[PDB]
């Protein structure tokens, strides 16, 4: 090496880095600041560099000390330990994906009758996360005409003690029609 | 100049809900006949817009946030709306844009300009002629370094007061994607006194300005015909939010109706099923309903800075045949100290990108160190063969980390 | 009248032909949802690419929709065995099946 | 232009010529992005913008989609979604003189990452420390823009290296600036390999009577079908069909 | 101001050919053109507008072109009724100016 | 067809005002602008005002401005011009032409930055003569 | 192959580039197989003058 050479003959510092992502747990961080954690709540969350969006809630696992991820099935990481409180935790999706919807023809009527299936009617407004979310939609979380199946809670018909013809099903022996004061019935 | 107006009477504003307005034209290819869905910045139907309305001596023009999107509408009938302005302090410090239709044209100004409070456009009439000519505006102070202009073609308006109810009703769309600040707008003569009618619009594209600065602040000028009046007027302010649209096109090829994807679980198989008439029966829906609007970050709770001073000034360097390793452990990794002084010239990164570098935690980082010649720096990278990447420091084909480069003629290389 | 079950067969088929379209129309991955954009600013080393995506997007959409059209027709097949059964002993003589 | 508040020029209503400008200018890096250098010639492109700045030797490959720096996050940012053509070229010089060019500046310090084509102008003091700066100059608190020192003694690092970075939409809306080929008769009612408006492909067309908007030069009544065109020496409606019909 | 200038000030022709016409412009006029024909002792009336355009109840043997700064009016088959003054105007800003006029004899 | 009628000729001493009237007939009043020019005798013509009748708004040349007054009366449906001071060289011909362009009781001036404005004077009058002396 | 080019266009040998060294002089076809060898020759190819 010369300072009077070329570009060629010249030296260049080189520092390679080897990294280990989001396996065991980690020691080295970026400078991006930490937050406040809201569970129970769907919020996109970085959890150690895991970016994602989805709601979270506490579990009772627990982990081996060299071990800081988890998946019970892969490509879906259901559980991250929390860095700052070490709390063991779970990783969900943002919503139940059980959410059917009971409709008439467009020019009979508007109105429609949602089907939550495999969710308790107490546990409704927290399945659907109904708080963050649209008011059109909030009628329909709750209402007056509440019924539970064996496949899941229906807000948006009322249930009767007689019985008629089945058409269009439910997915419990329930069935739904247009019958009337007009409306959905069940 | 500038100077506050008097006789302002505070009365708390209304909020109502947009009957099916603020939609646009995603897109200048022609269609026709066809359903199709997009992905954009859009209004809420059913949502509250701020009805701001002037006549006792009701005067408003506050500063709004931004967020991402303005819906813009006004009940015209004496030309009062003249434009607005949009910044992120509004105090000459940032940016600012300045769009205003003074007596002849129409302005469009991206300048540092210094605003006071309350911009106004004045009107005077006159008794002896029946005739209304502009003689007042003040909207900024000076002017500054400016950026961008713009001025239209000259033309007149109906600067008359008319009485009685309002005739028009003009539309507006602002929003600032890529660096790009898109108009959209339409107007349609109206029939009212004080209401938002129910219809539907289709704004079409106006101007794309490349203007690309920050935007954060809003406010709408006025214009009134120290004894003052305010005139009639009334308008809308809405802000867009990131949502799903299904529009359907006519034969003509303008549209005819929008299907909202997160409003009615109708709505929802409408967008499910991609169209406008479902019959009967049971239709699993896909999920559109919720969108999250916070971000939440949790890390180790370590905040020591990590050793690059010693790794990058290392002053006594490792040779490339017997290369150093140094552990780095229990820090925090500050890229943008690194870059201060020093400069890189092949900043390669394998497995993990640079933008999303600063977001993540590193769990087992070593530090490689050597010298090599100028015409060898391709050879430290997976796959490279050469008198270094074979007898000398073999990188593997797996690799996932960061190599950086820089020059060092001056420190590593002396005379003879 | 109860003539919603011949109606259906043409509401589905007509369901299965626009829903393929409506896959057409998607640009599955590619720069460019049209061949003739990618094959108008592309040298044929990095065109290739965008093609093989676009060929092997429209054939996937093309496999899903002559796989619902075939099984489809396989069950109209079994409809029209049960038919053609019904022309076996109602039409050319009598039947002892109840119901 | 500088790299902190750099200059976009709209060109239009003319023909770009690329063969003039390698005639007596060299180009270091000619990277492009969504449009391949070869078929540059025969595209026309509708809304172009140049823009303009001055960095140094290392800091070429910063402007490019998906690379960070101080030229990168702090300067001048380029779109994920990038469309167009990187030249970048030596200005060693033009743009640097004895003693030092101190008239080009660029961000040193900034609160945060630039959006995507985002031009910052302001000249606010940035505070280092947890101290405020009150808009005086003290301890960890410095001009936010500093200057490079460019000489014509100093390395391939350390020297001007003038950007020109154009931006396209192809394919959409009418256009405006158009490449060097000739054009030449159309042959109606037969088959034929047709380049509208950059728009290459093999099939017959006809005449169509439906009306576009001011706005809207092209259309595909279904999409990955590209029927509808208008020919831009005659002005006249035409839809695109196959070459041939394909119920054989 | 904007000023046009029509040249040549003076013009002969016969009955029956083709005749060209130009102006210049000082600054960028764009397509902001209208070709005026005034007959003497009459007043003027509109030929042509947006400087390649032909306005409605007039024949299609006249026709105009140009861009820029220069402009030009083409006349085929040209009758004897064609005898009149020709003005080209220009529309960039206030104030519209008019040309000096172009006279053309049997 | 529309017919246009102007005043007729008027002979004055060349110190007071002058009053020039037209009367567009068959057409909207409002619409259009109502544009003036004068002619002088053995010279060309130029564009001195524009009329917006709605807005009763108007634009003068930047020679001859603050010295004349272009008014309307939609109510006999006539656009008057006035003009003080006259001058030696002020003996012409006025004529008063509609403008090509049509608008609507709107603003739709924010369409200015859509659509281009291309003006032309399609229809004229027959002209009045002002001729003045001492 | 053979040629001498200068600094600035040894990115025009390959697959896809333009210029005037790989338009007018020498051009590779787009189903290349091979390899591209490049060195600086400064101290041989050229001379004062
Ligand atoms: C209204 O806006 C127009 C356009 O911005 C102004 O016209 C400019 O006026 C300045 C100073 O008089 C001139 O230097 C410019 O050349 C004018 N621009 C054009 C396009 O002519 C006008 O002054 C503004 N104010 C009023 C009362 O009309
Ligand atoms: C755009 O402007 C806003 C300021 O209006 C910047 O956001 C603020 O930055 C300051 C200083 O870092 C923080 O204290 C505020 O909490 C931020 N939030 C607000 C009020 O927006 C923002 O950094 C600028 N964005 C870009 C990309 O330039
Ligand atoms: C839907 O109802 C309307 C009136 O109730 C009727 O005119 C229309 O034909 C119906 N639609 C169909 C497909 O029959
Ligand atoms: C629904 O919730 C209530 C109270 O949380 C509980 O008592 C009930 O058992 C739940 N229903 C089912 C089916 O578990
Ligand atoms: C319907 O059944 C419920 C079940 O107990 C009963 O309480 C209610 O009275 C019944 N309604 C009528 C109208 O009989
Ligand atoms: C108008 O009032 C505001 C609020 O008090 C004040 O900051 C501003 O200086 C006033 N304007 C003038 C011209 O004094
Ligand atoms: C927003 O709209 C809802 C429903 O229209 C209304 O109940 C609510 O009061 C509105 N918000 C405010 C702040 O008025
Ligand atoms: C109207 O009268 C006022 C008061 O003298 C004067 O300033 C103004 O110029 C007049 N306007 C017209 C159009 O004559
Ligand atoms: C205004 O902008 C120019 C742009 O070149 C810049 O040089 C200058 O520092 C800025 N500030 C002032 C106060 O002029
Ligand atoms: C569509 O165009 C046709 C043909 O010009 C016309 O008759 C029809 O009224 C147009 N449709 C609408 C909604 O204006
Ligand atoms: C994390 O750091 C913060 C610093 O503000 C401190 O208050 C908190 O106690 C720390 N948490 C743990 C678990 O040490
Ligand atoms: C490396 O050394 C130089 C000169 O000693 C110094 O200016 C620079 O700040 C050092 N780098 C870091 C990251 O401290």
């Amino acid at each position: 090496f010369q300072p009077t050479n070329g570009v060629g003959y010249q030296p260049y510092r080189v520092v390679v880095l080897s990294f280990e992502l989001l396996h065991a747990p980690a020691t080295v961080c970026g400078p991006k600041k930490s937050t406040n954690l809201v569970k129970n709540k769907c919020v996109n969350f970085n959890f150690n560099g895991l970016t994602g969006t989805g709601v979270l809630t506490e579990s009772n696992k627990k982990f081996l000390p060299f071990q800081q991820f988890g998946r019970d099935i892969a490509d879906t990481t259901d559980a991250v330990r929390d860095p700052q409180t070490l709390e063991i935790l779970d990783i969900t999706p943002c919503s139940f994906g059980g959410v059917s919807v009971i409709t008439p023809g467009t020019n009979t009527s508007n109105q429609v009758a949602v089907l939550y299936q495999d969710v308790n009617c107490t546990e409704v407004p927290v399945a659907i996360h109904a708080d963050q979310l649209t008011p059109t939609w909030r009628v329909y979380s709750t209402g007056s005409n509440v019924f539970q199946t064996r496949a899941g809670c229906l807000i948006g018909a009322e249930h009767v003690n007689n019985s008629y013809e089945c058409d269009i099903p439910i997915g419990a022996g329930i069935c739904a029609s247009y019958q009337t004061s007009q409306s959905i019935i069940a | 100049q500038c100077v506050n107006l008097t006789t302002r009477t505070q009365l708390p504003p209304a909020y109502t809900n947009s009957f099916t307005r603020g939609v646009y034209y995603p897109d200048k290819v022609f269609r026709s006949s066809v359903l199709h869905s997009t992905q954009d910045l859009f209004l809420p139907f059913f949502s509250n817009v701020t009805w701001f309305h002037a006549i006792t001596k009701r005067f408003d023009n506050p500063v709004l946030p931004f967020n991402d999107g303005v819906y813009f509408a006004s009940t015209e009938k004496s030309n009062i709306i003249r434009g607005w302005i949009f910044g992120t302090t509004l105090d000459s410090k940032t940016q600012s844009l300045l769009i205003v239709n003074n007596a002849t044209n129409v302005v469009i100004k991206v300048c540092e300009f210094q605003f006071c409070n309350d911009p106004f456009l004045g009107v005077y009439y006159h008794k002896n002629n029946k005739s209304w000519m502009e003689s007042e505006f003040r909207v900024y102070s000076s002017a500054n370094n400016c950026t961008f202009e713009y001025v239209s073609q000259p033309f007149l308006m109906d600067l008359e007061g008319k009485q009685g109810n309002f005739k028009n009703l003009r539309e507006f769309v602002f929003k600032n994607i890529d660096g790009y600040f898109k108009i959209y707008s339409k107007h349609t003569p109206i029939n009212l006194v004080r209401d938002l009618p129910q219809g539907f619009s289709a704004l079409e594209p106006l101007v794309d300005l490349p203007i690309g600065i920050n935007i954060t602040r809003f406010q709408t000028l006025l214009a009134l015909h120290s004894g003052w009046t305010a005139g009639a007027a009334a308008y809308y302010v809405g802000y867009l939010q990131p949502r799903t649209f299904l529009l359907k096109y006519n034969e003509n090829g303008t549209i005819t109706d929008a299907v909202d994807c997160a409003l009615d679980p109708l709505s929802e198989t409408k967008c499910t099923l991609k169209s406008f008439t479902v019959e009967k029966g049971i239709y699993q829906t896909s999920n559109f309903r919720v969108q999250p609007t916070e971000s939440i970050v949790r890390f180790p709770n370590i905040t020591n800075l990590c050793p690059f001073g010693e790794v990058f000034n290392a002053t006594r360097f490792a040779s490339v045949y017997a290369w150093n390793r140094k552990r780095i452990s229990n820090c925090v990794a500050d890229y943008s100290v690194l870059y201060n002084s020093a400069s890189f010239s092949t900043f390669k990164c394998y497995g993990v990108s640079p933008t999303k570098l600063n977001d993540l935690c590193f769990t087992n980082v070593y530090a490689d160190s050597f010298v090599i010649r100028g015409d060898e720096v391709r050879q430290i990278a997976p796959g490279q063969t050469g008198k270094i990447a074979d007898y000398n420091y073999k990188l593997p084909d797996d690799f996932t980390g960061c190599v950086i480069a820089w020059n060092s003629n001056n420190l590593d290389s002396k005379v003879g | 009248s109860a003539l919603g079950k011949l109606q259906d067969v043409v509401n589905q088929n007509a369901q299965a032909l626009n829903t393929l379209v409506k896959q057409l129309s998607s640009n599955f991955g590619a720069i460019s949802s049209v061949l003739n954009d990618i094959l108008s600013r592309l040298d044929p080393p990095e065109a290739e690419v965008q093609i093989d995506r676009l060929i092997t997007g429209r054939l996937q959409s093309l496999q899903t929709y002559v796989t619902q059209q075939l099984i489809r027709a396989a069950e109209i097949r079994a409809s029209a065995n049960l038919a053609a059964t019904k022309m076996s002993e109602c039409v050319l003589g009598q039947s002892k099946r109840v119901d | 232009a500088s790299v902190y508040a750099w200059n976009r020029k709209r060109i239009s209503n003319c023909v770009a010529d690329y063969s003039v400008l390698y005639n007596s200018a060299s180009f270091s890096t000619f990277k492009c992005y969504g449009v391949s250098p070869t078929k540059l010639n025969d595209l026309c492109f509708t809304n172009v913008y140049a823009d303009s700045f001055v960095i140094r030797g290392d800091e070429v490959r910063q402007i490019a989609p998906g690379q960070t720096g101080k030229i990168a996050d702090y300067n001048y940012k380029l779109p994920d979604d990038f469309t167009g053509c990187v030249i970048a070229w030596n200005s060693n010089n033009l743009d640097s003189k004895v003693g030092g060019n101190y008239n080009y500046l660029y961000r040193l310090f900034r609160k945060s990452n630039l959006k995507p084509f985002e031009r910052d102008i302001s000249t606010e003091i940035y505070q280092a420390g947890s101290t405020p700066c009150n808009g005086v100059e003290g301890f960890n608190c410095y001009f936010p823009l500093q200057s490079y020192g460019f000489q014509p003694t100093n390395g391939v690092g350390y020297q001007p290296y003038r950007v020109v970075v154009l931006s396209f939409e192809l394919l959409h809306a009418p256009a405006t600036v158009c490449g060097p080929k000739k054009s030449t008769n159309l042959v109606k009612n037969k088959c034929v390999n047709f380049n509208f408006n950059g728009l290459t492909g093999t099939g017959v067309l006809t005449e169509s009577n439906k009306k576009f908007l001011p706005f809207q030069q092209f259309g595909r009544d279904i999409a990955d079908t590209t029927d509808a065109v208008r020919d831009p020496q005659t002005l006249e409606i035409l839809d695109i069909t196959p070459c041939s019909f394909g119920g054989v | 101001a904007i000023q046009l200038t029509q040249s040549p000030s003076s013009l002969s022709a016969s009955v029956g050919d083709r005749v060209t016409i130009t102006c210049r412009a000082s600054q960028g006029i764009s397509s902001y053109l209208a070709w005026y024909q005034q007959k003497p002792g009459k007043a003027p009336e509109l030929l042509i507008y947006a400087a390649s355009t032909l306005q409605s109840g007039v024949p299609s043997r006249f026709s105009g072109s140009g861009s820029g700064t220069d402009f030009t009016l083409t006349i085929s088959s040209l009758q004897p009724e064609d005898f009149a003054t020709y003005y080209c105007q220009q529309l960039n800003t206030y104030p519209f100016t008019f040309g000096p006029g172009t006279k053309v004899d049997i | 067809q529309v017919q246009l009628v102007q005043s007729g000729a008027e002979v004055k001493k060349p110190g007071a005002s002058v009053k020039v009237s037209c009367k567009a007939s068959g057409y909207t009043f409002t619409s259009y602008y109502m544009h003036w020019v004068r002619q002088a005798p053995g010279q060309g013509l130029e564009w001195m005002g524009v009329i917006n009748p709605s807005g009763g708004s108007t634009s003068y040349a930047e020679k001859f401005r603050g010295r004349v007054t272009m008014t309307r009366d939609t109510s006999t449906s006539t656009v008057y011009m006035e003009l003080s001071s006259l001058r030696s060289e002020d003996t012409a011909v006025y004529y008063c032409a509609r403008d090509r362009e049509p608008h609507s009781d709107s603003s739709g001036y924010w369409d200015s930055l859509k659509y281009y404005y291309y003006y032309a004077l399609d229809v004229w009058g027959q002209g009045t003569t002002v001729t003045v002396s001492s």
